[PDB]
């Protein structure tokens, strides 16, 4: 999109910002590019009362975005939602007259990758003196192998528990007619 | 129709609007593929799962180039350049560093495995409760009134398609808690009393279907001097006119 | 230290992940609805008194008395605010642990959501559940008188509506007394809010 | 080593807090936005509202 950036000095008063610094680069402050938030000092962004949904979190209720206004970077206060007010009375009610069928999707992870590690090849490789020296350091690698094997078995256990509810393999009828429903 | 009865709507509502419901379901199913394809970051969780393992393995491989305070990171150079009784103190540092790296990797893997196991248990519960039956828990198998669900498989994960019922096109009405008649109070069996401005009917909860007030769908069980906000009207006895 | 690998990158990554997960948890818990409902100006609900849980407009932060007691009961050490280096260099001859932590590279970041936004979310949820019942949780909010909603709930638990409609005043008085006793019960117990204090 | 120990403890505590937050979110969804029939999930007795 663009090469423009903004800087945030964390937990620093805007009056105490340094202008000999450890970083060689420095950003020069103009009249309207300096803002003070409860998270620190922001340089390179402009503040407005226009409120939108949060795009890039910054601090306590302050977000930043890239807006065309000439494109630039702006900072604002995040909006909770649309304003509403339902009328209440003790002798009135509201009743729906129509309906809508909706379909929604949900994604859930199940398992991950199963990995194995060889101690001798990773630590010492082909060296024999290194292996002899490592032989007197205990049995950590046995514990490592046991933990990895346990994780590997648990992955397959999770998959089996999730995807093996029924023990019968049903088949759909050859004729696909279900009262007008298209599957 | 059984499912609509389960959510609290009579079967005649379904049987009189079969084509519209089928068309709405078909359109909702058709929109799903376009919605999934248009969104670039829809399947972010599985990609994160893959990327975490890839990054962990890459970091473990990259860690082999560290010196850990020794003179070199290659064992052959140390062996060929140093006294055999002296080269041991250089190999010890490398061994300790690589052991620490392995310990860190194993601990991170164990924590991630615990998180994945929790997620898999939640997914199995959702499979058991939303697909094999109808759930009455709020916001457990989608937003709205749950009807049914469909499972699909994905790399290292599952995808649930929930079908829900949403009311729409509401209207205002005047209501009363009970109806007074012949010095007796009447309450609806199922539904609510409704007034269109002149007359009074009784309807069900989630669909507007006015009916004539009758002793068949009301019960008295009380008097007419204690209910606050009662309104008096006429209750119709079905058998009396036909004798 | 430059030749000891990249452990610190992993440390930073883990800390950043935890920091993001905290805000994610807060957002998942407290952002169920996307509409900001408002309570009607007239506070009459068939004899039910909700003054102890509704926001108080007199105070600046607009918090209910119960929320006031809850916030006063829990003592917080650092809220992630600007612990300015000027405060540490003030040299009031009373060196606290916060300045010692700050001088050694340990810092605390503020949360994304402020207390006012969480209070607004709670107030919106309360208004929605009072003026509509459970309809706003599955679609558009539908108005309904409160006694009728409570009669619906009694029918849900397995009791006929005439039981409610003939004992409205007694039920309202019992609810009012039970709500009133809650503040006294919370204030009297010294170790009521132990979990949050343990977390701190 | 001190930093590693601190980070591991923080990760474990974060996992526990995440589990607690998930439980709290489920309770918010089920007890406040509706009426629950699960025994001893939204209080002791017959649940009315929250
Ligand atoms: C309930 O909503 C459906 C869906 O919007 C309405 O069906 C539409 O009716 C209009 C007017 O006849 C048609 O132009 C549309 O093509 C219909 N849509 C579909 C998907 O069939 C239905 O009319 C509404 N019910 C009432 C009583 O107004
Ligand atoms: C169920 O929906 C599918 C998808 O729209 C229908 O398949 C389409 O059928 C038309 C008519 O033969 C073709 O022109 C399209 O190319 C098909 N689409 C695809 C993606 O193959 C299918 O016909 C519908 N079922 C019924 C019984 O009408
Ligand atoms: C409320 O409902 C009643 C009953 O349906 C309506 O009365 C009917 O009005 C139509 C139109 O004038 C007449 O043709 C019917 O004969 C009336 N029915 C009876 C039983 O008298 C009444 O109009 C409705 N109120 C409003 C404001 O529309
Ligand atoms: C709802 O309960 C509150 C709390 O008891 C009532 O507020 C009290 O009102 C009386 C009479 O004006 C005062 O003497 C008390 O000092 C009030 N208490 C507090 C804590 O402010 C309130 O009046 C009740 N609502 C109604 C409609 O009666
Ligand atoms: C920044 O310094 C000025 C100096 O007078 C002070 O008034 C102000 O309160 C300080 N702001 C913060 C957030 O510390
Ligand atoms: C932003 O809103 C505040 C609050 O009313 C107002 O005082 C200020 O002038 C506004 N700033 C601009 C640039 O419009
Ligand atoms: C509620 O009922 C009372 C009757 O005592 C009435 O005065 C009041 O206007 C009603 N509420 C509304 C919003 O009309
Ligand atoms: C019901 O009446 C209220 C107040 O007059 C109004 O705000 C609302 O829009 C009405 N409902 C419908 C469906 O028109
Ligand atoms: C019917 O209701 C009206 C309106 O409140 C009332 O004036 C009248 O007395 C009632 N009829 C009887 C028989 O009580």
């Amino acid at each position: 999109t663009s090469n423009q950036v903004a800087v945030l000095y964390q937990g620093v008063n805007c009056t105490e910002v340094p202008v000999q610094l450890t970083p060689t680069w420095r950003v020069y402050s103009t009249g309207s590019n300096v803002f003070q938030t409860r998270a620190g000092c922001l340089i390179g962004a402009e503040y407005v009362n226009n409120s939108y949904e949060c795009d890039i979190p910054i601090g306590a209720g302050i977000c930043a975005s890239y807006q065309t206004q000439s494109q630039s970077i702006i900072a604002y206060t995040m909006s909770l939602g649309a304003e509403n007010s339902v009328a209440y009375s003790n002798n009135s009610i509201a009743i729906p007259t129509n309906f809508t069928i909706s379909v929604t999707t949900e994604i859930l992870p199940v398992s991950m990758t199963k990995t194995s590690v060889d101690c001798t090849m990773y630590i010492c490789g082909d060296s024999t003196e290194c292996s002899n020296l490592l032989l007197q350091y205990g049995s950590f690698c046995t514990q490592l192998k046991r933990a990895l094997t346990g994780i590997a078995v648990e992955q397959d256990k999770n998959t089996q528990e999730v995807f093996a509810q029924v023990k019968q393999i049903y088949k759909t009828p050859p004729i696909k007619y279900f009262g007008g429903f298209n599957f | 129709a059984y499912r609509f009865n389960g959510i609290g709507v009579t079967q005649n509502v379904l049987y009189e609007n079969q084509k519209l419901i089928a068309n709405q379901f078909n359109s909702a199913i058709g929109k799903i593929q376009d919605s999934l394809s248009s969104t670039p970051s829809a399947l972010g969780k599985l990609q994160d799962v893959v990327n975490h393992n890839a990054q962990a393995l890459n970091t473990l491989v990259k860690q082999l180039s560290s010196k850990f305070g020794a003179i070199s990171s290659v064992l052959n150079d140390i062996l060929s350049r140093l006294d055999p009784p002296e080269a041991e103190v250089q190999i010890d540092r490398l061994i300790t560093g690589r052991l620490q790296s392995l310990q860190t990797y194993v601990t991170q893997q164990l924590i991630r495995a615990a998180e994945i196991r929790a997620s898999a248990n939640l997914a199995a519960t959702k499979m058991s409760e939303c697909v094999l039956g109808q759930s009455k828990r709020v916001d457990f198998c989608g937003k709205g009134y749950h009807l049914m669900s469909f499972p699909q498989s994905a790399p290292h994960g599952v995808v649930f398609l929930h079908v829900t019922y949403v009311p729409a096109q509401e209207k205002n009405f005047t209501t009363a808690p009970a109806i007074c008649h012949d010095g007796k109070a009447h309450f609806p069996r199922e539904g609510v009393f409704v007034s269109n401005g002149t007359h009074w009917f009784v309807t069900q909860r989630n669909f507007y279907e006015p009916q004539i007030i009758t002793t068949d769908n009301t019960f008295v069980s009380g008097n007419c001097d204690v209910v606050i906000g009662i309104v008096n009207n006429t209750v119709y006895d079905p058998l009396q006119p036909e004798l | 230290l430059l030749q000891y690998g990249s452990f610190c990158t992993q440390l930073k990554r883990a800390l950043t992940g935890i920091a993001v997960e905290q805000d994610k948890n807060t957002q998942e818990v407290f952002a169920q609805v996307k509409q900001i409902y408002k309570t009607p100006p007239i506070k009459y609900f068939g004899g039910f008194n909700f003054s102890q849980i509704l926001p108080d407009p007199s105070k600046p932060s607009k918090r209910s008395p119960i929320e006031d007691l809850l916030f006063n009961k829990v003592t917080l050490a650092d809220a992630g605010f600007i612990k300015q280096y000027g405060d540490c260099l003030g040299d009031i001859a009373a060196r606290d642990l916060i300045c010692a932590q700050k001088f050694n590279g340990l810092t605390v970041l503020p949360p994304l959501l402020t207390d006012e936004m969480i209070a607004q979310y709670t107030s919106a949820l309360l208004a929605g559940t009072i003026t509509s019942g459970w309809t706003f949780g599955a679609g558009p909010a539908l108005q309904i008188p409160f006694p009728m909603q409570m009669a619906y709930r009694f029918n849900g638990i397995g009791v006929t509506q005439n039981v409610l409609y003939e004992n409205q005043k007694l039920i309202a008085n019992q609810f009012n007394s039970a709500i009133g006793k809650i503040q006294d019960s919370l204030s009297s117990t010294p170790s009521a809010l132990g979990k949050l204090q343990d977390v701190v």
